[PDB]
RNA sequence: UUGAGCCUUGAUGUGUAGGAUAGGUGGGAGGCUUUGAAGUGUGGACGCCAGUCUGCAUGGAGCCGACCUUGAAAUACCACC
């Protein structure tokens, strides 16, 4: 259907300005969905190499538009603070028997730098799943309010594809051109910070931004 | 098309002054498949040891492209006898396992605040990066998939208590788990059975990277290789084509070389006749012609071709009762290899023992030689029988000793049954016909190792032979010589092998292993064995599945 | 003339070497002797090289 | 007439367990198809032989997710791949 027309409508054989592409992105209004985005960027890194694998977290002015339920696996006197600071799933490390069984999914894995005795599944059943984060990523630290604030603001984590591709969300099209430009610039500068020790070619081989149903337009 | 590997003017010199490789200039391009041919001693394993970076002594320049991984499998894959199957396997993924253990150690940080963040949490990122470079967490599944695809033994099994074929499979799995871009294989089908070889050759055909494989066989080579590197005495000769066309080209090359050498002999004799004349007056004679004759008197390298000299000494006279087994049965733990096997060996017979890997082929030889004790007993030999046994593994010779010392033990006269034989003559009967007596056992090549093994183990003079994979590293020439020697044998022999053609050209009784530990015995050769199967056959033809490696 | 020329390279890390000959056929194992190293002025191990 | 490269458009990815061919993270919710089907008859291709992809014909509104007991999830796009 609408694909069999937007394929004719698109002219994705060129490289577009970041603000000359927002008009083409908004042109997709003829499609029916919630129209979130899946902005993807490349890198001059070899995912076979450990020292070139790129991972981290960011903070953006607006958010993803979806609530991410973050956990806090450090119970005790800090359990009340974790629950009242923005812990959508208040399950302590010693309280992971029942809340963990009840909640089969969430937004952000627990991050408790002052108490992280829990391992999880004994075989990477949670770390391998990606939800289980590490303190160096930015989740586990002495502060507890940091994780709650990141969950509320929808801080997104970078994941390195097999070919060095990094994918991220900005939200639905109800965000405006200026908001989109701000978020993509934040992502680009974060990638500039997180460029590894090897800088081959261009740190952004290609950058494209697309909706959940529509086309993907290069941002150059 | 950027190459993958390059050699320019690559040359190697061995003890004294012998140019095994002289001026080998070659380039290796992506997706290539090369089969390296040659006799037993040509320099194939040398060239692959150079290509692996292990040997830098060479003259010239050999180098791969940067950031391309070379997986080198030699033709002597070594493994840790203490290690079990998993203890040997994980070394191919050791980075992920070591990093995971370090993560386990690090996770006590968030328990106890001792040197909390600025000292090890940052390095936790490097550890998670080394995990990320691979799958890391989904690693047990990777290991299980590799074991399933390669039909590995269960991880609880040790490495010393492993059959040669499964040992080679373990080496193959540990090599391919590294996931390289250029495979160097030094006889990768040394101890493999039919299904394992077929799977390996299909995998090699599917392999995206470059493959350089040394093989003395022809059918697997026709399967895998894209072109051939002949690697004659000194010089490497590329070739596009199949094994039979390459063979034809090789005979033409050798015939032309023989003709040119004969013409050289003719011309040298003529010019010597001229040199041996007088001046006849006060005239020239001439120094230019003298110089031409002196430079014409040069040296040419004869082929060190083994050919038909493999000396199997005749044993004592053999009566009609040679060997008999009754209801033989053997099991290990819960898996049973031989169950209710009975058969008698008439004199003069060659028994081709065939079957899959670790089916019990070598353990049968252990029982016959008396080093193992069967559960159901009743193994017997005639009183005239004298046993000479050749093992599947060459790990019994002192690599320090020379060829002559190791074969003969230092005694100038060698006793073989009734007749005393000169040790040097006996050793030279096995193609060590020159100063090759002085070479060291460790410095010998794989095929020369097999030849020396046969020479050392046939001297006992038994009229019953128990040969276990006797043609492992041998080429076609030594293989044919051994086949002829086996045919001209008065006694009887039992040969375990995986070469169907070699077994078919000599076997008179087939002893074939099957599933559930049944060892079918068939008196006859392979032609009539196949005819019997066709006479009473089953309706299907599809063995393999060709599972996978990736994902 | 079967005794090729070899140099024993110091293991002290400096580039210093004694030089000698060796029967490369009868003695394939690499030579190893404790000789004086005038660079560091200590008797250290020298190992065979090309 | 070809050879090589590059960009697009397609087509393709049988381990075990799983409903049955599951490439990778996606990132999100349901869309798909009705711009005529979940199919039957037919033709080719792949085929690790289970099978899913395909040009057609009247008939053209129902196929999967979501539910989870599997290391992973459901061709439900454009993607740079
Ligand atoms: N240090 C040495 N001194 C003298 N001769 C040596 C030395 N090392 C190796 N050789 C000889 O060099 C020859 C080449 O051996 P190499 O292993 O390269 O042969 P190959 O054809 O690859 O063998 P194979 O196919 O049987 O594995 C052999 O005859 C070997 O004895
Ligand atoms: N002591 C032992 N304990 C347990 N299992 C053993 C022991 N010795 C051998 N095995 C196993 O029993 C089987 C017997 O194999 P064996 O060494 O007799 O030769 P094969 O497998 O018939 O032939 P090939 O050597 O050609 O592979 C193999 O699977 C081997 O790993
Ligand atoms: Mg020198
Ligand atoms: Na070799
Ligand atoms: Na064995």
């Amino acid at each position: 259907k609408r694909m069999r027309v937007i394929r004719e409508k698109v002219d994705a054989t060129k490289q577009y300005d970041i603000n000359e592409a927002i008009a083409l992105l908004k042109e997709l209004a003829t499609a029916k969905f919630v129209e979130s985005v899946d902005v993807a960027v490349n890198l001059g890194i070899d995912a076979r190499k450990s020292d070139q694998n790129v991972r981290g977290a960011t903070v953006l002015p607006h958010g993803t538009g979806r609530s991410v339920r973050v956990a806090v696996f450090t119970q005790g006197a800090n359990a009340e603070a974790a629950k009242a600071a923005g812990a959508e799933l208040v399950g302590m490390e010693d309280l992971a028997d029942q809340i963990k069984k009840g909640e089969m999914n969430f937004d952000v894995v627990i991050a408790s730098p002052d108490a992280m005795r829990v391992v999880g599944q004994l075989g990477q059943v949670l770390g391998p799943r990606g939800l289980m984060p590490n303190p160096k990523v930015g989740t586990v630290t002495p502060n507890v309010a940091e994780a709650v604030k990141n969950a509320k603001a929808g801080q997104v984590r970078y994941r390195n594809d097999k070919n060095g591709i990094i994918h991220t969300t900005i939200g639905k099209v109800d965000f405006d051109a200026d908001k989109l430009k701000e978020n993509l610039e934040a992502l680009l500068v974060a990638l500039k910070k997180a460029k590894p020790t090897q800088a081959k070619g261009v740190y952004i081989k290609k950058v494209s931004i697309s909706t959940t149903m529509g086309a993907g337009v290069a941002v150059d | 098309a950027q190459f993958v590997y390059t050699m320019h003017r690559v040359g190697k010199v061995v003890p004294p002054k012998r140019h095994i490789l002289k001026n080998i200039s070659l380039s290796f391009f992506p997706g290539a498949k090369i089969g390296v041919l040659g006799l037993n001693g040509a320099g194939k394993s040398t060239l692959l040891r150079i290509m692996a970076g292990i040997d830098k002594d060479i003259e010239g320049e050999a180098r791969p492209q940067p950031d391309i991984k070379i997986g080198y499998l030699p033709q002597e894959p070594q493994l840790n006898p203490e290690h079990t199957v998993r203890e040997s396997i994980e070394e191919a993924v050791s980075e992920v396992v070591n990093a995971l253990k370090r993560l386990d150690e690090v996770y006590a940080l968030y328990a106890d605040p001792d040197a909390d963040f600025d000292k090890l949490a940052a390095e936790q990122g490097r550890l998670e990066e080394i995990i990320q470079a691979h799958d890391g967490h989904n690693l047990n599944v990777q290991l299980e998939r590799a074991a399933d695809a390669l039909r590995l033994p269960d991880w609880d099994a040790k490495i010393a208590n492993l059959s040669g074929g499964e040992r080679r499979r373990v080496a193959l799995c540990r090599l391919l788990l590294e996931k390289p871009d250029m495979l160097l294989l030094d006889q990768p089908t040394n101890h493999l059975d039919a299904e394992s070889v077929a799977w390996l050759e299909r995998f090699l055909h599917d392999f995206e990277g470059t493959v350089v494989a040394i093989t003395h066989d022809r059918y697997f080579l026709d399967n895998v290789a894209g072109w051939i590197l002949e690697l004659d005495r000194g010089e490497g000769i590329p070739w596009e084509g199949n094994y039979s066309s390459w063979l034809e080209q090789k005979d033409q090359r050798l015939a032309q070389e023989a003709s040119q050498e004969a013409a050289r002999r003719k011309s040298i004799e003529k010019e010597l006749e001229w040199v041996r004349q007088g001046t006849k007056g006060r005239q020239s004679k001439g120094k230019a012609r003298l110089a031409r004759f002196e430079e014409l008197n040069s040296t040419e390298y004869q082929k060190r071709n083994e050919t038909n000299e493999l000396f199997i000494p005749p044993g004592p006279r053999l009566g009609d009762k040679v060997l008999e087994v009754s209801n033989l049965r053997k099991s290990y733990g819960d898996r049973l290899l031989i169950d209710s096997l009975s058969f008698s060996i008439p004199k003069g017979a060659i028994v081709g023992i065939i079957g899959p890997n670790g089916a019990g082929k070598s353990t049968l030889f252990r029982m016959i030689s008396g080093q193992e004790q069967p559960d159901s007993g009743t193994i017997t030999l005639g009183e005239t029988v004298k046993l000479a046994s050749v093992d599947q593994f060459r790990d019994s010779m002192d690599n320090s000793k020379t060829v002559w010392e190791e074969v003969s033990g230092g005694l100038d006269i060698m006793k073989i049954g009734n007749t005393e034989m000169p040790s040097r003559a006996y050793v030279g009967r096995f193609n060590f016909k020159g100063v090759d007596q002085g070479k060291r056992v460790g410095e010998l090549s794989g095929g020369e190792r097999g030849r020396l093994h046969l020479a050392k183990l046939l001297q006992v003079g038994g009229n019953m032979l128990l040969l276990d994979q006797p043609t492992n590293d041998l080429d076609i020439e030594t293989l044919r010589a051994l086949e002829n020697a086996l045919l001209e044998f008065p006694g009887c022999a039992m040969v375990i092998s995986h070469d169907r053609w070699f077994l078919d050209r000599i076997a008179t009784h087939i002893l074939d292993y099957q599933d559930e530990g049944k060892v079918e015995f068939f008196e006859g050769n392979f032609t009539e064995y196949e005819e019997y199967k066709k006479r009473t056959l089953g309706a299907d033809a599809l063995e393999p599945k060709r599972i996978k490696y990736k994902r | 003339g079967i005794r090729e020329k070899i140099k024993l390279v110091s293991s002290a890390g400096t580039g210093h070497f004694y030089t000698t000959t060796k029967n490369k056929r009868t003695k394939p194992e690499k030579l190893e002797l404790k000789k004086f190293d005038p660079v560091v002025r200590q008797h250290v191990i020298y190992k065979e090289a090309k």
